[PDB]
């Protein structure tokens, strides 16, 4: 199974805008929510600082997504679904994907409770839910922070097993190659890269530079 | 420099008919196109996020379709509200262009 | 809740200088670069350019090069345009917009008429 080429995906994450939480009161649940929100904002900040040949393909795709208009088109694409095939302006057809949706949870659940009742939370399941949802973003941030924004092998925090197989079942390849790549997913994690690309227009996007074996 | 053209440069319909507007791109804008409607001296409010998936807040009678070089907005029923000027724009690549405009008036 | 309130109407004379401002509330101003859209009486809508809200670097459409100048104040969260050497043809309605999911978001216009 000789790796002869690359297939650059694009993995997005809908971020939120943390508007200043104007509520006074330091109950334990509110304090834990505040600590998690602070860790979230810190993750976004370190990622923005992380942004601001084996990865030549991912580098090129990152420079293309930095052009004005491209994120808009990807966002419109992955709008109602959680997977699309957007064709970038330079002719290449990239396979976007939306592996996490944190804007939804943060806004809809947290922001009302934080703003209306002056930060009075009732149950303790919401804080565990939020830290569970946020741990994946924090761990992507940690991996990028340590590896200088280019991570190999692609861990299970970047691209889980179900999502790696959903990516493999949509690549433009024969059925034999899909079968091979689905039977050796650990060797496909050990052979790719995860370039960190952009934070812009309220979204986090990184490029997963999967391999493709033309010789089998 | 993808230039768009709308076929019904004028229009006239009843208060219960279904009318269909079309745009033809001068290039392959794969899927990316949208339809604004400008009331009597307002800012153009968009109706669809994309050629197909309409935008939240608007009524369900608007139904867009198309891909590549032939797109179609369909007002499935007219009311006193659905009257103004309808433009169409690609957002595939810069510079962005608009259709000539489709003026819709009562029958 | 994303708002882009714009300046008021104006009346100038050919050969003057004008500055139209656009205030942007409801989001982190530094996320989306702001785009400028010119309308015209009877003609169609015209997209003229944008200005990145991080570096301020502007870029212009080939019909609106030479005199139009975009600028912003990151702190105030507002961006403005400047149309040097007004002419009888620069009359119309000038729009400030940013990228929504697919389409734009238009703030109210500023009818800028140039008569003598």
């Amino acid at each position: 199974a000789l790796r002869t080429g690359w297939y650059t995906s694009v993995i997005t994450i809908e971020l939120s805008n943390i508007k200043e939480n104007k509520c006074n009161g330091t109950d334990a649940k509110v304090k834990l929510i505040k600590q998690e929100l602070d860790k979230y904002k810190n993750a976004v900040t370190e990622l923005q600082l992380l942004m601001q040949s084996a990865i030549a393909s991912g580098v090129a795709v990152c420079k293309v997504l930095h052009l004005e208009g491209e994120v808009n088109k990807i966002k419109s694409a992955l709008l109602s679904t959680n997977k699309a095939v957007v064709s970038l302006s330079n002719g290449v057809s990239v396979l976007t994907f939306k592996v996490l949706d944190l804007k939804n949870y943060i806004d809809k659940q947290l922001l009302p409770i934080l703003n209306k009742q002056s930060c009075s939370i009732s149950n303790i399941e919401t804080v565990i839910e939020f830290q569970q949802k946020n741990n994946r973003l924090l761990e992507i941030t940690r991996e990028f922070s340590v590896n200088a924004g280019v991570t190999t092998p692609v861990s299970t925090y970047m691209l889980t097993n179900s999502e790696l197989l959903s990516l493999i079942n949509d690549m433009p390849i024969t059925n034999d190659q899909k079968k091979l790549m689905s039977n050796n997913v650990q060797i496909v994690r050990q052979q790719s890269y995860s370039i960190m690309c952009i934070i812009k227009e309220e979204v986090l996007a990184y490029v997963v530079q999967l391999p493709l074996y033309g010789v089998i | 420099d993808i230039q768009m053209t709308q076929s019904p440069a004028s229009l006239s319909a009843s208060v219960g008919e279904t009318v269909t507007i079309t745009c033809r791109s001068s290039g392959n804008i794969h899927n990316f196109l949208t339809w604004y409607q400008q009331k009597q001296g307002k800012s153009p409010q968009f109706l669809v996020y994309n050629a197909k998936t309409l935008a939240d807040g608007v009524s369900s009678r608007f139904s867009g379709s198309g891909s590549g070089t032939q797109f179609s907005l369909k007002i499935n029923s007219l009311q006193p509200e659905d009257f103004g000027i309808y433009y169409c724009q690609h957002f595939w690549t810069t510079p962005y262009t608009f259709g000539g405009g489709t003026k819709l008036e009562i029958k | 809740q994303i708002q882009l309130v714009q300046s008021g109407p104006e009346l100038k004379k050919p050969g003057e200088t004008v500055k139209i401002s656009c205030k942007a509330s409801g989001y982190t101003f530094t996320d989306y670069s702001m785009h400028w859209l010119k309308q015209a009486p009877g003609k169609g809508l015209k997209w003229m350019g944008w200005i990145t809200t991080e570096t301020g670097e502007p870029t212009y459409a080939d019909d609106f090069k030479g005199r139009f100048a975009f600028s912003l104040e990151t702190s105030a969260s507002t961006a403005y345009l400047q149309i040097n050497n007004l002419k009888n043809e620069d009359t119309g309605i000038y729009f400030c917009a940013r990228y929504y999911y697919g389409p734009f978001y238009w703030g109210q216009g500023t009818l800028v008429t140039v008569s003598t």
